[PDB]
RNA sequence: GUGGCCUAUCGAUCCUUUAGUCCCUCGGAAUUUGAGGCUAGAGGUGCCAGAAAAGUUACCACAGGGAUAACUGGCUUGUGG
RNA sequence: UAUCUAGCGAAACCACAGCCAAGGGAACGGGCUUGGCAGAAUCAGCGGGGAAAGAAGACCCUGUUGAGCUUGACUCUAGUU
RNA sequence: UGGAGGUCAGUGACGAAGCCUAGACCGUAAGGUCGGGUCGAACGGCCUCUAGUGCAGAUCUUGGUGGUAGUAGCAAAUAUUCAAAUGAGAACUUUGAAGACUGAAGUGGGGAAAGGUUCCACGUCAACAGCAGUUGGACGUGGGUUAGUCGAUCCUAAGAGAUGGGGAAGCUCCGUUUCAAAGGCCUGAUUUUAUGCAGGCCACCAUCGAAAGGGAAUCCGGUUAAGAUUCCGGAACCUGGA
RNA sequence: CGAAUUUGGGUAUAGGGGCGAAAGACUAAUCGAACCAUCUAGUAGCUGGUUCCUGCCGAAGUUUCCCUCAGGAUAGCAGAA
RNA sequence: GGACCAAGGAGUCUAACGUCUAUGCGAGUGUUUGGGUGUAAAACCCAUACGCGUAAUGAAAGUGAACGUAGGUUGGGGCCUCGCAAGAGGUGCACAAUCGACCGAUCCUGAUGUCUUCGGAUGGAUUUGAGUAAGAGCAUAGCUGUUGGGACCCGAAAGAU
RNA sequence: UUGACCUCAAAUCAGGUAGGAGUACCCGCUGAACUUAAGCAUAUCAAUAAGCGGAGGAAAAGAAACCAACCGGGAUUGCCUUAGUAACGGCGAGUGAAGCGGCAAAAGCUCAAAUUUGAAAUCUGGUACCUUCGGUGCCCGAGUUGUAAUUUGGAGAGGGCAACUUUGGGGCCGUUCCUUGUCUAUGUUCCUUGGAACAGGACGUCAUAGAGGGUGAGAAUCCCGUGUGGCGAGGAGUGCGGUUCUUUGUAAAGUGCCUUCGAAGAGUCGAGUUGUUUGGGAAUGCAGCUCUAAGUGGGUGGUAAAUUCCAUCUAAAGCUAAAUAUUGGCGAGAGACCGAUAGCGAACAAGUACAGUGAUGGAAAGAUGAAAAGAACUUUGAAAAGAGAGUGAAAAAGUACGUGAAAUUGUUGAAAGGGAAGGGCAUUUGAUCAGACAUGGUGUUUUGUAUU
């Protein structure tokens, strides 16, 4: 708050053939007689100095947060969204990828890597490993020296060495079904995170988020309803129930007359 | 200045408010420090429930008259009816409040019952024993919760006798308003023969 | 990744600690790895380098150059090895520094303290 | 016939003061006084949509103004010639 | 002294620049219009012009900008009674 | 444009970023892409986030640089000249010779304030001496200041200022002998016993304040590159001590 | 130009104060109220500046009130949704 | 104003808000003061409260929103019934105009009763309200606009300590 | 002729203590104006800045002379809220709390006023002894104008019954924080580029370690570390389990019945007035002056004045952790921050150099290279230096050093030029330069003979 103001500068006024900016008084320095206090001035205070009471955190409604989390989880099961997000799942039989609780009980990093290789997430591992690069700016000397891709998110229900076994494996993240962060479920606000569920995590999803026959255990919460019954608007448009009332069409393009 | 159709706002920022700005950046760190302090005090008093047993009291005003909440400490009358001295209650973890009186039998019974429950549910170690610890719990408040007394049943019988409960309110307000004038009239009529 | 809160992964702090380390810490910083033969003999992966250790270069323009250490210039963060020099144009031979991390220790200068440190780190002579 | 034959002859907030219900409040119930409210007038701002207000500076200062005076120049030519 | 030479060597100023006549134009042009014209590089003088330079006119007005001084201005005050 | 989250398993020491280029293409443009030189360690496309985000001006700020311009100028204080030496080099250094000047309220010989080593010796062009420089109060390295008698120190002047006291919320203010219980030199004591004691006089009424006021006392000759009323030789004086 | 003389050193007087044989003079090149730091990035209806491109739309200097006349509110004119 | 060139250089952030828009939920809404937990400022999870909204009006004591298919009339998109292309009928949400009804305030007339001075039924009135009349809000974010803040950047003469 | 008391002195008497610093936060005093009101005087700014006094790790406040008006809460302090509200305000500009409610933290209390009077039972100091933050002999002193025990308003005070917990004290192994120390994994294997491999490729290894840094370029595996555990060079020791010498064998605490009571703070409450202050309004707090109390008294109950009744506390004496604050100090971890005209004034011998008599003012200034390998030697010059040579990956890195941009210059080259230059349209001239002619189709006299 005192940067640029540790000076006793006063304006010289008019009549001295110099600008009316405040000037440092005294002599025999070279700093004396120099402009001060202003944003245009060298050593002066910046314009509108940054303050700490700027709004840093942003409030989001609990329901909107849970809506986004549910959308991200549902995007994890869309095969095309995961490809678009770029997760090297072209050699996985099907997604959502559900594995046994032996993975929950896994202990060593080498055997966690073996599990990933046997299941099909090793290509994502190699992508993370080979994408490591130096940052492209002044972020290197701000403790952000390297950047790499995001690997699979291993979601478990119980922690029996799963976290520590995957802790050193690069790019892999591990999460509990109870938390299931949106910052890990849609990094960069991009849907379709590659997720490896344990069987217990997959089973507990229905308790955590509710169903048509089960409540969410998030009190007062139920999953959002789509605004449209199906996304297959092409199928609806081309259904017989509509085409029957539809009047006959043109040529998909008009012949140039005159 | 003043301008188009807008509310008149009173933003009290004509002093040097920028010196007195307290933005709570330490919310997370202070929550961590509070949890750490609670854990450290629990380790210090390792067998003890981390807090004192508070009584049930009524909230004072007419707006919170309905609610029943946790007070500061039990009355000397309450701890006497439970069967303890004030000093021993304080020493074995019962909050004692000297200045609070009980003009209310219902609250008296509720707090005496709370005291009996606490006495039954705690164990006092001897001063020269083997200290048979019992997996300390951390909240006397959580294990002796304050429950709102049930005032009435869900269903009852309609007992109508024809006063409408609005004429009653109007009349009671009228008697309150005019009692002094009525007493005036009575005293004047007694005085003037 | 780090887990403890007294470990700092800040580049500025780590660099300052390195460059302003005293000589006692520079001794540990200037540790050198033993050869394969010496590692098999002792059971020690690396040791803080000393003045009379016989050392072999395994990296740089003097790869495969043998020589006994002539000094451990902790101020310059380097070691000076005999017969690893540069002949200036005037004919004077000047020492050429090199980091002990680019060396391999091929013969240890053993005294009571070196042997005790070997047993401490897990060696058996 | 709801003042003057018509077209002028006049006055906010705040405060005071009067008139009216003797109507509401003084917040722990009130004899009662006092005070505060409700509605209509009056006490006044003539700079009349309403600040509470003496000069001097040739010792002077600042922000400005060619929105504005003291030269020239420009239009005019009453006046002068 | 200026002047020429050896050495040494600044500054004020500078939109771009540098020939006129008239016209019109912010009513006195180096530029624009129409004419006159118009030949490298320059030296010493000079004081007509550059409405030359020096200074956000000190005169004048405006500002709900001051300050020094005065008083039967408004509002107070130290002392004193 | 700087940063941030994702992604291109993007570009790169076989050359990133920057910079130069009357070379090319694209876009109406903001601008983007590439060719060729320079180089040396990081950088970019895309979807989003974010802001200390874009300059021709503000008599803008800070640096740098021009034309003016090899121009104004380097003209007060009478004035310099010949030879030799040294030197790479001499109008300016040194030494001779001449001509002069200050002309004893000096351009002489000392000091006060101030400066602080400029004093003195030894080495040459980088800077400085508004020309030059072999010279210098410059640069580098060294040496140099000797007191009983000269000063300070002591005294008091105008004055400043503690204490005792009294103000003031207080920092502090007044006051300087005031409404105060305000201290110091000789023999007896000076050894079975100390500075304890009828041993005496008593009553300056802090202190600071002058290198020109007052005041105890040193002169001559010689000596150094540079100190001398200080060193040496000779000859004296003052103060304090049985 | 022998004194109301000139001057060294010491000392006193400090800012709404001092000091003045009196000029608003002098008080460290500062005086019709010194200098230093801070309040203070004081306020300014006033002057100056206000940084990329293209596309579409596109004014007002008028009304009423204002210590109002270099300013504002209001209505109008304009854009966007 | 600008001799020149480089770099720097001027509508910012915050508190409280207006219109609009997007989103979530919706007669409700807002987790984040706190508590639990955590892969140690992130997640993630947890309300009795509190804010705003769901009732107005009056200075206040206080009183407090269906005479009806939540009314009548005009106009209304859409939908329904329609003959071979007119155009007729019906129902008509939103919204606009109008006449009413209800709640509060003001001015009135005052019934059975009676702490004979109280309660105020009933009927009204060119009066009046930011009201009712099958809720629309709460929260977050964004542009723009507002006010207080250095407040787009530079600029006094002054004033204080 | 003597011995005391009271008060007041003296001593280089014995032993202590205070001052000053720092001051971010804390407790007070004192105290403005700029500013806003579009002027301005009350107001605002602001009970702020400057000035002064005084502490600590926090300070302060704190166990009601409280809030309330309720079915009543119950020390203090903070947060959310109350609430931009009630109120204050030329009722203008503006200002503006508190109760309740949720939560964080929670903790309680002790003096005066009582005769121990069958025993001043209390305490500093001097001198001895010892287990020395002290404990015991003795002596003097203080003290009755009152030092101990006893009671503090919640209460508490010359006694007696019917079963009735405890004790308490200096040590030792150890629960517990650090100066902290030490030990604990895995390639430097082959090829390419390079001066250097830390870069590309192949093969691997460890991983509860792929954080970060160093090393001649982007290094988990070369080094330090990092992750997980293990073992230790010391200090602080009722939030305690067992030992340790043992209970100073009349040691201090409650009701089913009260023989009496029940001391409770004075120039102080309170009233007036004055000034200041508060949202506090016929006056919120504070202070000066005047008057000046009382015991079912006194205060309050947010509009000034007898009361049939209330309600609620108990002042004028005192201590007390935690939640709370913290632009200072010490230690540590971070950042969508800045990146050498930026960020602190200061990345550097920076509060330095220099400017002022002084108070004060206060810069500029980072980068050779991996390594000085900082250029031996030869030649010209008086010398600086040049030209060769040399080191280097590079000297287009030579200390005036990473690339070195623009303004501004020198040289060469090319062009125009009769009192500006520059610009637009259009062409011409000279320079310079990009755009199918290997091809989704036909086919052939072999260029050097999956076809050319």
């Amino acid at each position: 708050e005192k940067a640029g103001h540790q000076t006793s500068a006063e304006s010289w006024g008019t009549g001295r053939a110099v600008a009316r900016i405040p000037r440092v008084g005294g002599g025999g320095t070279g700093r004396s007689g120099q402009g001060a206090f202003g944003n245009m001035c060298r050593g002066g205070r910046m314009f509108a100095p940054t303050k700490t009471w700027r709004k840093w955190n942003v409030k989001v409604n609990h329901n909107e947060k849970r809506y986004a989390t549910a959308s991200a989880i549902a995007a994890t099961a869309v095969a095309s969204l995961v490809l678009a997000r770029g997760h090297r799942v072209e050699k996985i039989p099907e997604i959502p990828l559900v594995v046994s609780t032996d993975l929950e009980s896994i202990q060593k990093t080498k055997e966690a890597v073996a599990a990933l290789k046997a299941v099909g997430a090793h290509s994502d591992l190699l992508k993370v490993l080979k994408s490591k690069k130096l940052r492209a700016g002044k972020g290197k000397y701000r403790n952000r020296r390297w950047t790499q891709r995001r690997g699979p998110l291993v979601v478990y229900a119980e922690d029996n060495g799963i976290v520590k076994a995957l802790r050193n494996v690069p790019g892999v993240e591990t999460a509990n079904v109870a938390s299931l962060n949106l910052l890990q479920l849609a990094p960069g606000a991009h849907l379709g995170r590659f997720v490896i569920w344990t069987e217990a995590a997959f089973t507990k999803l229905d308790q955590v988020w509710g169903s048509e026959t089960v409540a969410s255990s998030k009190v007062g919460y139920t999953l959002p309803s789509h605004i449209i019954s199906t996304s297959d608007v092409t199928r609806i448009i081309n259904s017989s129930e509509i085409q029957s009332a539809i009047r006959p069409a043109g040529q998909a393009t008009q012949k140039r007359t005159h | 200045a003043i301008s188009k159709n807008l509310p008149i706002l009173k933003n009290h920022f004509r002093k040097h408010w920028q010196e007195r700005v307290k933005v709570h950046f330490d919310q997370a760190g202070k929550k961590v420090s509070r949890r750490n302090a609670r854990a450290t005090r629990a380790a210090k008093i390792a067998p003890r429930p981390l807090d004192l047993l508070r009584p049930v009291v009524r909230a004072p005003t007419v707006k919170y008259n309905r609610k029943v909440r946790a007070g500061r400490g039990f009355t000397l009358a309450e701890v006497k009816a439970a069967g303890l001295t004030a000093a021993y209650a304080r020493t074995i973890g019962i909050a004692v409040d000297h200045r609070r009186q009980n003009r209310n039998q219902e609250i008296f019974d509720a707090n005496v019952q709370r005291l009996k429950e606490y006495q039954s549910k705690i164990i006092v170690f001897p001063r020269n024993g083997k200290a048979p610890e019992a997996e300390q719990v951390l909240s006397a408040a959580a294990t002796f919760p304050i429950a709102q007394p049930a005032t009435d049943v869900e269903a009852r019988a309609v007992q109508d006798n024809g006063e409408s409960a609005f004429r009653t309110l109007r009349l009671a307000r009228s008697e309150k308003k005019f009692r002094g004038i009525r007493e005036k009239r009575a005293r004047e009529k007694a005085e003037a023969e | 990744a780090k887990q403890s809160l007294d470990v700092s992964s800040d580049r500025r702090k780590a660099r300052k600690a390195y460059f302003t380390a005293p000589s006692s810490q520079r001794r540990v910083l200037l540790s050198a790895p033993l050869s394969k033969e010496l590692r098999a003999q002792y059971g020690i992966k690396a040791l803080p380098i000393r003045r009379d250790d016989e050392v072999l270069v395994v990296r740089g323009s003097k790869k495969g150059q043998e020589g006994k250490i002539s000094s451990v210039y902790r101020l310059k963060f380097a070691v000076q090895v005999d017969k690893v020099t540069k002949e200036k144009v005037n004919g004077a031979s000047v020492p050429i520094n090199l980091h002990p991390s680019k060396l391999v220790i091929t013969k240890l200068h053993l005294d009571k303290d070196r042997k005790a440190l070997i047993q401490r780190k897990g060696g058996k002579l």
